[PDB]
């Protein structure tokens, strides 16, 4: 029984790891809108000079 | 990647004997001693690796980050305001938030791409229905 | 061992199993992470009955959760005990059948059922040995009563052999939802009456009544609802995952209370049911929990079982008494009522026995009689079925979806006919 | 996964949206400029992948100064560029300008864009139509719209949201015309229509209110509140929910008859709204009051079909199921006899929301019901009078004529109507 | 070590030179001097050992004006001072006279300059030449060089950006004659083409930069644009990377067929472009979009060929191929038979960039697809009609007489033009 659990102890690590790989994913998601902010605000003024 | 996923066949093979001649427990003492260890068995994998009302949540926007925009066409006089404009000039006060917001999240069925049908080759085996001791 | 598989469909019957799981793991000590924190060893002896294990060491509820809006589910994932139920069971769809029985039966859930029963197939191939199956389901709803029933069908054609047990929640006249609730009421009590092993039938009218008058309790509401309710579908089948004195199954239950293939329709209730400041006012014991549970005004029906004479009845105990004054206690009960009794067969009441109480109570019952006193549900529904039917009211959807008025005609037909024969032995005598 | 498409169509039906979309943004919590400061916006916004909100609407007219207005206010940067689409010559209340002249070379541009927007969209529920029905842009416009999108979409639900003129109070002198055209033009293609005459409404401000100096923006903000107490069961979570496609279930006994009144309740005043305790029963029975109905109509005068209430706030389904009792229990309210169950009562959480500046005082429970009755003959029976009086001399007529339409034409909407009338009294007969 | 050498010739050319050299500076972050402030540049740069950077470039023109402009502009310092090439007297859109009298004198220096240039240079591709076909010297001077490189160095391939007159805007009055002649001689040795007709282009401008008085620097800076779209996957990683001799090994079905019509997606000025996702399948279907095409053809009136798309940024194989089975199902876009499979597909992470001054606002995701279609049959048709209407009586011909050139060339390219649009209708029935 001892190292059946130290198995299912590796399955739960893996699930830790998969899931900072989901936070990682946002943090890529994030990166749209911190360019379109001010690149859109910038572009906007720029026909208006 | 642990140690214990590293051990293989042909160790089981003869390898001491896990207790001393002189410590044998006894019949009675063994037979009053079963529950311990059944319990030991099927529980010992849920404790270690195993391990009301509704409530509103908060209202999206913030009182002081308002920030009404002013209009692109600039108004001389109060005396041309028209009629179509009184719609939204005064911003919201504390007497105007909703004191509770009932959201709903759709974030749990925005996944499931497909449903599923076994494409996949029975493997059932039998269990038999009295006395399982005669099926093959 | 003889474990049995859960299925529930539409928003009601959603609702009905997130109370009905959350009771069962509290009665077994599980926490909503799926690990143990009980105190006795018989809490888990038969935990294998309605759980699964899973890798890690954790149940899971083997529970089959179908709807045709996805809404219902996210809601219940939501709800406190939600992470138990298995992603893989959930079965949904995303139109939605509009109170609609022809859309829910012929247009929608024909193409849908194709999923739902690859998995109970897989589930219930997967455990030991089929004690049987269980559904919840509302019968004003045109999603649930066809879908459900469909299934119902679906499954008895594969296993005939198996039990099927149906607790069906019926459209009382009195507190009436939706207009449309007497077509698609009968369309799917036709469908049941040939297919379902048991059917149980809960109305919301006599749950509110209940609670306005024994509970005394200021605002009732679903939740409360659904927590009698759930107690009471526990208690059927106690006996089965404890050792008693008279161990008791479901398939023991359907030999014991039905006389005839087409009479398997009960009513229930349960005891002791007290107001809370009572509580310590009333002294629990056998005869006031039989006084309790054969009292009229207990029954989750809204008929009166006074105006006809029961069949057969029946009284799950839980905790542990002294068999013999249950005995004589059910013994005097029938005999100063023969006038409620059928007089052709003797001592028609079933009594067992299950020595673990519920947790905080001492002593509890649960009831079940199969009586005559149903027919009036039937013949109002009939009622305002012909009545809506005469004037020929919204049949042009079901015309426009591949039905037509000929199985409404047959389905009053038999409706009529079964509410006929079961009045037939109100007035037979020996 | 739930999204519903709205049409505005016609100067009432812009003036009535910009009230709505105002409400539906404070709501939402979403600001004027669309940018906020889990997912219940969905209903009728689109997420832009970075930032600002656009919302599921189409603005449609053909005189430009509504649509200008709208394109300066605050609300300029909520909107999409190019969904506002006006033309340049205004129909001027004539039915076959807007059906024959100039709308047949907006509306392929209105259908690309509906198109595009129910692209984006993958639940669509249906869609919401309000048009003003005494404007011949009004009417013409959502006339062909209808007609097109029935043939384009099929099976899709839309509700119409229509402003029938009063019985004796109207703006202009030739709107029982075109009123009766697009009455038979939408009778074979709306799967539900509202009535929404100005005249009763305007009863409700002066009484209810108090205000003896009562304008539009009263109205449309009324209107904007029906719609938002109609619409919050797709939106918000409540112990009973209902789907558009769950009205026509309850509303609808035959294919013809379409045509339904809605009400509201509580109305009062901050000043007087708190000497109450505003029970479930009382707003119910208020609702259930013949002169808080919505349209100018008389529901003492004929029988009730089916009607559907739904409550917001804290209301309890014993509260509910009590008053009912009572209203049924109640001799003067009769309905039809082979109905014996009517009732279809929905509950949702949340409260209905209040408009800073606005005259409704914030009340914690609301009810808002669409009923289908016999009554609603009346109306049309007038309306087929006035028509009538002006018929019998050609007044008028040349007008229309001179446009493409032909002469015969309005024969057959007067006989549709005639049909009609006839049906209403023959299905309000008892077997 | 990949390296490809671009050639200006004609107005045209030079104008669209300017154009797409300010964008690949500021694609590589060189400043107009030459400088790097403080290894992708050596496809298009060549290194001086120690500080700037030369362009592989060459400017050949008859007309010293826009060459001085060049010379006394901004970018003055940038070219290298001897390659340059500017005559003395110009065509005067006369084809004989950059073809037989005037070109021979520098076509001498340009091959000597084009020897020196292709020495340094160890793994070119091949050649990208820029020309305006409705030049005389344009049109005479392409013909000549192409002539001359085709025995010169073999087996190197070389792509024609050409310009081709509108169906009915034009500012010349003779280009039909000097557009056949080129036809003519490039058919033989172009082995690819582009279609870049302005009418299309204006319509663009139009109807989605909301631009109403554009110029030619608009055209030109869409150009350019389209060419770094098409050379970013030598110069860029990519998760699937094309080469320029990956282009004509999917693009030509048979020999005489290599003339391909562009188009590119999105276009989207700053006004609206935050208002939408620019969805990867939204993209690809402006990119199919009829109205979209830099080329006035009609698509929808002829079979596909052979579509190849690249596509820039963050896309996803998934999105792109998932997109294109949706486009295959579409009913409206008809391929040949006996062309199962016609899409070749690129995959490049470098985004779009923005030329500061310029109109188009750059994107997460952007498309470039090259269509090889039977449609193209009508511009030869419609531009043999006009050769021949003109050619009836003989109008113009004296001055291609007397300049050398033999009375009969006309009829050799009109048969030719024959012979093609024989060709095209020939392939494009089924089997
Ligand atoms: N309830 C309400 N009705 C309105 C409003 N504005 C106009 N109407 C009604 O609209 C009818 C006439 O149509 P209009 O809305 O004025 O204009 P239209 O529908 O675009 O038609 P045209 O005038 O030809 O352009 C009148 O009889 C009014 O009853 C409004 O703000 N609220
Ligand atoms: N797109 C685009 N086309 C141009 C531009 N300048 C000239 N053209 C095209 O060039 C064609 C005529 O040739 P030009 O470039 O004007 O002059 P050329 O080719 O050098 O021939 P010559 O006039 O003899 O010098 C015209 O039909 C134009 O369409 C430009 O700046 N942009
Ligand atoms: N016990 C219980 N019954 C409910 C609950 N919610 C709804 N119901 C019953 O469900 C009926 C309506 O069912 P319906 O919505 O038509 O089911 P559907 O066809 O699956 O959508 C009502 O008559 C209610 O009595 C609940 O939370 N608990
Ligand atoms: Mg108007
Ligand atoms: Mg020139």
């Amino acid at each position: 029984q001892t190292k059946k659990v130290e198995a299912e102890l590796e399955e739960n690590i893996l699930r830790k790891c998969e899931e900072e790989k989901r936070y990682e994913a946002e943090k890529e998601r994030i990166l749209n809108e911190q360019r379109m902010q001010g690149r859109f605000v910038l572009q906007q003024q720029m026909l208006e000079k | 990647g642990c140690k214990a996923m590293y051990q293989t066949t042909n160790n089981d093979y003869g390898q001491p004997f896990l207790q001393d001649n002189k410590t044998v427990p006894t019949y009675n003492e063994l037979v009053e001693a079963q529950t311990e260890v059944t319990r030991a068995e099927k529980q010992l994998k849920n404790k270690t690796v195993a391990t009301n009302v509704i409530v509103p949540k908060k209202f999206p926007l913030k009182e002081d980050s308002y920030k009404a925009p002013e209009p692109g066409l600039k108004i001389g006089n109060p005396l041309y305001m028209t009629a179509n404009r009184e719609y939204g000039m005064l911003k919201p006060t504390a007497f105007e938030i909703p004191n509770r917001f009932y959201p709903k999240d759709n974030t749990y069925s925005k996944s499931f791409p497909g449903m599923h049908k076994f494409d996949g080759l029975n493997t059932n085996i039998t269990f038999s229905k009295v006395h399982r001791a005669l099926d093959e | 061992m003889r474990e049995i598989v859960h299925i529930q469909g539409g928003q009601c019957g959603n609702q009905i199993g997130a109370k009905f799981w959350e009771v069962i793991s509290d009665e077994h000590g599980i926490d909503p992470t799926g690990t143990y924190h009980g105190d006795s060893d018989l809490q888990l002896e038969r935990i294998n009955v309605y759980y699964n294990e899973a890798t890690g060491g954790r149940y899971v509820p083997r529970a089959i959760l179908m709807d045709l809006e996805p809404g219902t589910m996210d809601s219940v994932r939501a709800g406190p005990f939600g992470q138990l139920f298995r992603p893989d069971n959930f079965v949904f769809g995303q139109t939605g059948a509009g109170n609609n029985w022809a859309k829910g039966h012929y247009t929608e859930g024909a193409e849908l059922i194709d999923s739902v029963l690859d998995v109970v197939r897989k589930e219930a191939e997967g455990c030991d040995c089929l004690q049987g199956f269980q559904i919840t389901h509302s019968l004003g709803g045109g999603t649930g009563s066809g879908m459900g029933t469909l299934l119902i069908s679906k499954v008895r054609e594969e296993y005939p052999d198996r039990i099927m047990e149906t607790f069906s929640v019926v459209p009382s006249p009195k507190v009436s939802d939706t207009v449309v609730e007497p077509y698609n009421a009968t369309l799917s009590v036709h469908q049941l009456v040939e297919n379902a092993d048991e059917c149980m039938v809960i109305d919301n009218e006599a749950l509110y009544d209940i609670c306005f008058r024994t509970l005394k309790l200021t605002t009732p509401t679903y939740g409360d609802l659904n927590h009698l309710v759930s107690a009471a579908m526990s208690g059927v089948t106690c006996c089965l995952r404890f050792p008693g004195q008279l161990n008791s199954d479901l398939r023991k239950l359907a030999v014991n209370l039905i006389p005839f293939p087409r009479l398997h329709f009960f009513m229930i209730g349960f005891a002791p049911l007290t107001s809370r400041g009572s509580q310590q006012y009333r002294a629990l014991t056998v005869p006031e929990l039989t006084q309790q549970m054969f009292d009229a005004k207990n029954m989750m029906c809204a008929a009166d079982p006074r105006h006809g004479r029961y069949l057969t009845a029946s009284a799950l105990f839980r905790g542990r008494m002294s068999t013999k004054e249950v005995d004589e206690q059910m013994l005097n009960v029938q005999n100063k009522n023969s006038s409620y009794f059928v007089e052709w067969i003797p001592n028609n009441i079933k009594s067992s026995i299950c020595d673990i109480p519920p947790k905080g109570l001492k002593m509890a019952v649960t009831f079940v009689g199969n009586s005559t006193a149903i027919q009036e549900m039937f013949k109002r529904v009939a009622e305002q079925f012909t009545a809506m039917f005469r004037r020929k009211a919204f049949l042009h959807w079901y015309t426009g979806e591949g039905m037509d008025e000929m199985e409404f005609t047959e389905a009053e037909s038999n409706m009529n006919d079964l509410v006929s024969e079961y009045q037939q032995y109100q007035d037979a005598t020996a | 996964m739930r999204e519903v498409i709205s049409i505005h169509v016609g100067q009432g039906g812009i003036q009535v949206g910009n009230a709505c979309w105002e409400l539906f943004c404070l709501e939402h919590g979403i600001q004027p400029d669309g940018q906020m400061p889990d997912d219940a916006f969905n209903t009728f916004f689109s997420e832009t992948g970075a930032g600002k909100h656009v919302p599921r609407a189409v603005f449609l007219d053909l005189e430009p100064t509504v649509i200008d207005e709208v394109r300066t206010g605050t609300y300029r940067q909520l909107f999409h560029p190019e969904q506002l689409i006006s033309g340049k010559e205004d129909a001027a209340n004539n039915f076959a300008r807007g059906h024959y002249t100039i709308g047949k070379e907006i509306v392929d541009l209105c259908l690309d864009r509906i198109r595009k927007l129910a692209d984006n969209c993958t639940g669509l529920q249906g869609f919401l139509v309000f048009n003003s029905v005494g404007g011949g842009t009004g009417s013409g416009l959502g006339s062909l719209l209808l007609e097109r999108l029935s043939v384009d979409y099929g099976k899709k639900s839309k509700l119409g949201f229509t402003i029938y003129p009063s019985p004796q109070v109207s703006t202009a002198v030739v709107e029982p015309y075109n009123s009766i055209l697009s009455t038979h033009s939408l009778l074979e293609h709306t799967d539900v229509a509202v009535m929404l005459d100005n005249e009763a409404i305007y009863d409700i401000c002066r009484r209810n209110l108090d205000i003896e100096r009562p304008t539009y923006t009263n109205l449309n903000r009324l209107i904007a509140q029906v719609i938002s107490s109609l619409t919050a069961s797709l939106r918000f979570d409540g112990a009973l929910n209902v789907d558009i496609t769950e009205f026509q279930t309850n509303l609808v006994p035959y294919p013809r008859i379409h045509f339904m009144l809605s009400s509201y309740a509580p109305i009062i005043s901050a000043e007087k709204a708190y000497h109450e305790q505003l029970s479930v029963a009382e707003i119910t029975n208020s609702a259930f009051e013949p002169a808080n109905m919505m349209a100018k109509c008389d529901p003492r005068h004929g029988k009730y079909m089916a009607c559907s209430m739904m409550y917001r706030g804290d209301v309890v389904p014993k509260d509910v199921n009590a008053s009912i009792a009572t209203i049924k229990t109640k001799r003067t309210i009769q309905f039809v006899d082979w109905c014996p169950t009517g009732f279809k009562v929905g509950i949702n959480y949340q409260p209905p929301t209040v408009v800073p500046g606005g005259d409704l005082a914030k009340v914690m429970r609301a009810v808002c019901m669409i009923s289908n009755s016999t009554a609603i003959a009346e109306v049309f029976s007038r309306l087929d009078h006035k028509f009538d009086l002006m018929y019998a001399k050609r007044a008028f007529v040349h007008w229309y004529v001179g446009e493409g339409m032909e002469e015969g034409e309005f024969s057959e909407a007067r006989e549709d109507l005639a049909a009609l009338e006839k049906d209403y009294e023959e299905v309000g007969i008892e077997t």
